[PDB]
């Protein structure tokens, strides 16, 4: 349309035009600002479009376009800065000045756009990161000038001085060379202290609060890196903690102050520093008092009404006091005239730690765990805290989140640990009051009950046994007669829940009443039979973790008892299960296999074994002579799910017993392998009559259910097992016949990727038992794997992550096989491997920088041998290269570190003359040249094609740094990271390179 | 002594069926399936009429994701990828403004939740008939 | 202990 | 009665399928990249009334970023966000801050640590605390289970708005209309495509 006409640089532009576009970007709307921000891209987009920038910013009436024209400004200063004629570097100096003066004198533009000026800020601060002080020696001088003169100027010369500040201290490490950052940072700390008298000045005398605000915000960031002495041997901190805390405008401003303040290197060997210290802590706690709130104030509620800045400013009070007192509390703990303080500053943070913000409770409750730890080992500290300790107590138990938000439970679980310790009777008391104002309803409430519930839960160890024993008794005494009053399965079931949770986190108690513990079980068995949701869930999840924590006592015959309680278990399980789903059933069998692995006598154990696997065994009996008899069963859904069901059991019971299991294992293995087998080919001829949409079935999703299971299955026990002997000469050679051929002959949508996986721990266990296993792996899975995955780096994501960690542990454990193959399928390897580095998905790219890493370990461990001197003719410069590719390409920033170990390590090789033939072609250089010039000449050839704005110089300097450093591997990724900032602009400095040394 | 004290457009429908459902709508140009909302599914038999729609409604959001009435012509179809789910062109659904045509999939949280919502499904049919 | 009467626990 | 929000964050991290999520309802599982920015109007139903977002959904990837900081102006709320399984999508955070607070002096700000649904998170919570200092609320989200996904939206219109007791409501469910065998046999080819077209996802609990 017209709006294009912009884009046309023959003409002059038309500044009205790009107004009318900027207009209908901003405040348009649907296709109109769409097609308008497509032309405004490509304006700003524009290599020439810098040249227009002085029009807009002189003849625009429109504040939009001016902060466009400054963006366009800012990528010319940033990047293409020293390739201009020295005539348009000052003249682009010059009109910035020279717009921001004219801004600020003009007092209803300075107050209007706001946004405009401090675009132009920073633009002039991205030129002073080009030119000051080298070749700007007076601009601290002339600004401190200039400020004397004009409210305005001075004001905006803070913003300046503090975006300046920003990008030298606080953004320059990834953003500058190593050199050029220490450069400003030592012109800046060469300079400050005439910015201090200025900025001192202006918060003692000045009015303007807007001016003060300003400069306050400065200070803030001063405060990351200024030497103390300039906040503790002026008067600064009796403004900053008096003055600016009483007016809400700089009290916000002036409280991060004081933070960081709190964060300064001092000496702690100094009393007048330490009185100073307690004295800013004094008069900023006083200001509150007196100017905000008391500590009386309920400031859960005044969070919770969000007027103003109040939520923020709270946030920032409870950073102020956990800052300072984690780490000067100590000085207010011995003097009796500091104990006022010290526990007012600690009570405002008790009425801090009552706010419903959960990302704040965090902040104050790490901070209480600070505590709390430190009066648990600190001689004689405890007694000072003793009614703060009180309060947190009621504050935690009634704030506990459920464990089963995991981090906050711990943490909060922590905390409540120590204070337990500190009081154990103060801690009783409060929890069984608690429990009484659920009895007599007036807290009463399913997640009131639960809350207290955990808290009790979590405190479990903390008491001595005796003091427990009669604690928890009067708990389940109180809790069972608090769930008879209760009416309705609702109200029942989470009274009943709430109980199983707190004796499932007392196994101390239970170990000891075994009556008890039994009684526990047969309720959670009579549990199992309960169809309110939850409940089921419920006590197969508390069946299991007694279990984890008690099976010795199921294990041995208890006194008065006529077997060990598991053979009681056992004989029930089928009326214990009827009414469980298959999930629930498996955690019953697996808690029954934790149980059976702790029966040290193997004749016994395995009895117990065959016994707790007789209902799954018969029904798979039945249906491997039914289904082997007439294969058509198998696409009857209801036999499929019944036999996916067996083998989830034999996996869950493996899971638990994993060794152990191996005689379970051989009643089933040679006929599940035929199942395996028969199932494939049931998949196989589905595909064929169906096509590749069968895979989507639920017929066929079943079948593939089986087969993984059966891989699951495998790998569980192979993972766990003690006799790899076994492994290897009974379950590793039918294993292989029965997954790889089917694995290799199906079509690409038809093969699991748990096959790969299962081979993974296979060679993982017993690889370097099978060396002409491995090579029977590789050959049926790593070609036809990889075309799989290197056609884009989305499709088969399974099969593409256990592709590389099967690749990755053959290549750590039986690199003989990748010796063997062919030279085009090593090549393959080697393609695939550099696959690998061009991820972005961290799976797959970790290990295929690993593998590169492992491999060239492991050619170098060959020796001086032909296959290794062909593949460092072959590949060593494949590598180099490919490496540099992912290291300067900006999409892989993820895998730096490692990239750069993998360069580092190549490196190495040709400095310690490790490759022992020439890396070059016959004549491609004298005879006799070493390979570190062609490898220094290789790389400076290849970074000049790859980054041809480098200059000769830049390049040398940087592999000569490179080169220099290949043992340092810390100061080698400095350089890299010097390089990466170089190579995104014009006229880097090659002496950057020589900033190690 | 007298003291004086201190100071959706369902209401009106009965609720059949309510169940737990994901929802898709079909894009034939992308020919691939979309969702387009997960939330309980609502059959609401109006007072007045007796007329039996289809509500669902996003969670948490609430936003409305199918409105529109069980017409008797419809004919739920199984999915060759799922044996919990229903498939069905609507002629007008008005959850996302004028009244648009579309091809629903709509998926439940087992095989007999899908066949119950069928059986309701089809009872709403007969009242809606009349 | 066996003064709990856990066994009549019910829902 | 719209507000201005602008969305931030690395490449990748779900910002426009944060978006769609809400817009359709849908989840795309493809990545592509946006250019520059995507401006979709986003309603509400409050008990205070509908609260509309203009969203500008902007660029990840630096050559993609189009105007960058230029989507910021005027500005009233916005989010920022990252991925938990990319540590580097973290360590960017204070990036996208440092810009976006440089242009919107005092707004609003969520950050979002999105994809939480992945078993093999890789920034823990405790190591979340940019948000402190910076007096932004932070959510753990997922645009794919629809963890949290509300919450951003919530919080600010809360702020926005002034009530810390707004809530999200039911909007309004009106009669649906009752109703052509000239098109008997075209809907019927459109529902045959549609029935061996396997759903996504069926291993989903829904
Ligand atoms: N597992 C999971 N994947 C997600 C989630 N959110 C988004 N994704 C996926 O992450 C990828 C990138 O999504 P996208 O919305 O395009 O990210 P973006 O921030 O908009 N990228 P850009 O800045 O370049 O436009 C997509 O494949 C998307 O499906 C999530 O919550 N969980
Ligand atoms: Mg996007």
């Amino acid at each position: 349309g017209s709006m294009e006409g912009i884009l046309d640089f023959s003409n002059d532009l038309d500044i009205a035009l790009l107004d009318q576009v900027v207009s209908t970007f901003y405040q348009g709307s649907g296709v109109q600002q769409k097609q308008a921000q497509e032309i405004l891209t490509k304006f700003q987009d524009n290599p020439d479009a810098w040249q227009k920038a002085d029009q807009i910013l002189q003849f625009s009436t429109n504040p939009q376009s001016k902060f466009i024209a400054l963006s366009i400004l800012d990528k010319l200063i940033t990047r293409k800065w020293k390739l201009l004629p020295n005539d348009h570097r000052i003249g682009i100096r010059n009109f910035v000045v020279g717009m921001i003066i004219s801004m600020c004198q003009d007092d209803e533009v300075f107050k209007t756009q706001k946004n405009l000026i401090n675009k132009s800020d920073l633009t002039l601060v991205q030129i002073l990161k080009q030119e000051w002080p080298q070749n700007w020696p007076e601009f601290i001088p002339e600004l401190i000038g200039s400020s004397s003169s004009s409210v305005n100027v001075c004001e905006n010369n803070m913003i300046v001085l503090k975006l300046l500040s920003e990008e030298v201290f606080d953004f320059s490490a990834e953003q500058m060379t190593q050199a050029k950052a220490l450069h400003l940072k030592n012109s800046m700390s060469k300079e400050f202290e005439q910015i201090f008298k200025l900025c001192f000045q202006v918060l003692e005398q000045g009015s303007s609060s807007s001016l003060i605000v300003a400069t306050l915000e400065s200070l803030l960031r001063y405060l990351h890196w200024i030497p103390y002495r300039y906040i503790y041997e002026t008067n600064i901190l009796e403004l900053l903690s008096t003055k600016f805390m009483t007016s809400p405008d700089t009290r916000a401003i002036t409280l991060k102050c004081l933070t960081e303040v709190s964060n300064l290197k001092i000496p702690q060997d100094n009393d007048l520093i330490k009185r100073q210290t307690v004295l800013f802590f004094q008069n900023t706690l006083q200001q509150i008092a007196t100017s905000v709130m008391p500590v009386t104030a309920d400031l859960k509620a005044t969070y919770a009404n969000a007027n103003g800045n109040d939520q923020s400013f709270l946030q920032d009070l409870a950073m102020f006091l956990t800052t300072y007192l984690a780490r000067n509390r100590a000085l207010l703990e011995s003097d009796e005239s500091l104990r006022e303080l010290l526990l007012n500053a600690h009570q405002y943070l008790i009425q801090l730690s009552k706010i419903e913000e959960r990302e704040l409770f965090k902040t104050t409750l790490d901070y209480w765990h600070n505590l709390v730890a430190d009066l648990f080992y600190e001689p004689l500290k405890k007694h000072i805290y003793e009614e703060i300790c009180s309060q947190l107590r009621l504050v935690i138990i009634e704030n506990m989140v459920r464990p089963e938000t995991i981090q906050l439970y711990k943490s909060e679980r922590e905390v409540l640990v120590y204070l337990t310790h500190l009081n154990v009777i103060d801690t009783e008391e409060i929890m069984i009051s608690k429990l009484a104002r659920q009895i007599d309803g007036s807290e009463w409430s399913w997640h009131n009950i639960n809350t207290l519930s955990w808290a009790i839960g979590s405190i479990s160890g903390t008491m001595s046994e005796d003091t427990e024993k009669r604690f928890v008794v009067t708990v389940i005494k109180d809790l069972l007669g608090l769930c008879e009053q209760k009416r309705g399965k609702d109200n029942k079931a989470v009274v009943a829940s709430d109980i199983m949770y707190v004796v499932g986190q007392y196994p101390r108690f239970l170990k000891a009443h075994w009556n008890f513990l039994r009684t526990v079980i047969l309720k959670l068995f009579e549990f199992m039979h309960e169809t309110h949701e939850g409940v089921q869930d419920m006590a197969c999840d508390t069946f299991i973790k007694i279990v984890q924590k008690c099976k010795y006592h199921f294990v041995i015959q208890q006194p008065r008892e006529s077997e060990p309680f598991i053979q009681t278990i056992i004989r029930d399980i089928q009326k214990t299960t009827a009414d469980l789903q298959p999930q629930q059933v498996h955690t019953f069998y697996k808690a029954c296999g934790i149980i059976i692995s702790e029966e040290r006598s193997v004749a016994e154990r395995n009895r117990l074994l065959s016994d707790l696997m007789q209902l799954p065994n018969m029904a798979w009996d039945t249906i491997v002579e039914q289904s082997t008899a007439n294969p058509t069963l198998l696409l009857d859904s209801e036999t499929v799910k019944i036999i996916a069901n067996i083998i989830k059991t034999n996996v869950a019971v493996c899971t638990s017993m994993g060794a152990d299991f191996y005689p379970q294992l051989g009643h089933i293995y040679y006929n599940m392998l035929q199942l395996y087998r028969a199932v494939s080919s049931m998949i196989s001829a589905q595909v064929a009559a169906e096509g590749l949409i069968a895979t989507k079935t639920p017929k066929v999703r079943g079948l593939r259910t089986i087969k993984k299971e059966i891989l699951k299955l495998v790998e569980t026990y192979i993972s766990k097992a003690r006799n790899l002997d076994d492994v290897v000469k009974v379950l590793v050679e039918p294993l292989l016949n029965a997954v790889l051929e089917d694995y290799m002959n199906n079509v690409p949508d038809a093969r699991d990727a748990e096959v790969l996986n299962c081979m993974t721990t296979v060679v993982e266990k017993v690889g370097h038992m099978i060396p002409q296993g491995v090579i029977l792996i590789l050959q049926s899975v790593f070609e036809c794997t990889l075309d799989m995955i290197n056609k884009d780096f989305t499709e088969y994501p399974e099969h593409r992550v256990e592709f590389y960690k099967l690749l990755k542990v053959i290549n750590e454990k039986s690199f003989a096989a990748f010796l063997e193959l062919p030279p085009a399928a090593f090549k393959l390897f080697v393609d695939a491997i550099c696959w690998a580095f061009k991820h972005n998905n961290r799976d797959v790219e970790v290990n295929g920088l690993q593998i590169a890493l492992d491999l060239v370990k492991n050619i170098e461990r060959m020796g001086n041998v032909p296959f290794a001197n062909e593949f460092h003719k072959n590949y060593f410069f494949i590598f180099v290269s490919e490496t540099f590719f992912v290291l300067t390409d900006s999409d892989h920033k993820s895998g730096f570190s490692k990239q750069a170990l993998l360069l580092m390590k190549l490196i190495s090789l040709v400095y310690d003359n490790k490759i022992s033939v020439p890396l070059y072609q016959e004549a491609e250089v004298p005879q006799g040249t070493s390979n570190q010039v062609y490898l220094s000449q290789y790389l400076a050839n290849m970074l000049s094609n790859a980054f041809p704005h480098l200059t000769s110089e830049q390049i040398a300097s940087f592999l000569s740094a490179l080169t220099k450093q290949c043992k340092d591997l810390v100061v080698f990724k400095g350089t890299l990271r010097d390089f990466l900032v170089q190579i995104k602009e014009v006229g880097g400095d090659p002496t950057d390179y020589l900033f190690a040394e | 002594i007298h003291f004086e004290p201190v100071v959706t457009m369902e209401e009106d429908e009965e609720v059949l069926y309510k169940v737990r459902a994901k929802l898709f709508r079909f894009d034939a140009d992308a020919k691939e399936w979309k969702e387009r909302g997960t939330g309980d599914c609502k059959f609401l038999k109006n007072k007045k009429t007796n007329k039996v729609r289809i509500l669902m409604r996003r969670d948490k959001t609430l936003k409305i994701c199918a409105n529109h009435i069980i017409a008797p012509e419809y004919t739920l179809k199984p999915n060759v990828g799922s044996d919990r789910s229903w498939v069905y062109a609507c002629t007008a659904d008005i959850a996302e403004g004028e009244a648009e045509a579309f091809t629903f999939a709509i998926r439940f949280g087992s095989k007999e939740n899908a066949d119950k919502f069928k059986e309701e499904f089809e009872k709403a049919q007969e009242i809606n008939k009349k | 202990v066996d003064q709990l009467r856990l066994e009549r626990l019910q829902i | 009665v719209q507000f201005k929000l602008v969305l931030v964050g690395d490449g990748g991290t779900g910002k426009t399928t944060f978006v769609k999520r809400h817009l359709t309802g849908e989840f795309e599982k493809k990545y592509v990249a946006t250019l520059g920015v995507e401006v979709h109007p986003l309603v509400f139903h409050t008990n205070r009334g509908p609260i509309k977002f203009n969203v500008w959904d902007t660029a990840g990837q630096e050559k993609f970023g189009g105007l960058r900081d230029g989507y910021y102006i005027q500005a009233q709320c916005a989010i920022i966000m990252f991925d938990v399984t990319s540590r580097v999508t973290y360590k960017n955070v204070p990036n996208w801050h440092r810009d976006l607070v440089r242009v919107c002096e005092n707004i609003p700000i969520v950050l979002c640590g999105n994809k939480v649904d992945i078993k093999d998170r890789k920034v823990k919570a405790k190591s979340i605390v940019f948000h402190r200092k910076k007096n932004l609320q932070y959510y753990d989200i997922s645009a794919k289970s629809n963890y949290n996904f509300e919450k951003p939206f919530l919080w600010l219109a809360r702020k926005l708005i002034g009530d810390p007791n707004l809530e999200f409501v039911a909007m309004p469910a009106l009669a649906p209309p009752e109703v052509d065998p000239a098109l008997a046999a075209q809907y019927e080819h459109d529902l045959e495509v549609a029935q061996t077209t396997a759903l996504p996802d069926e291993d989903d609990d829904l």
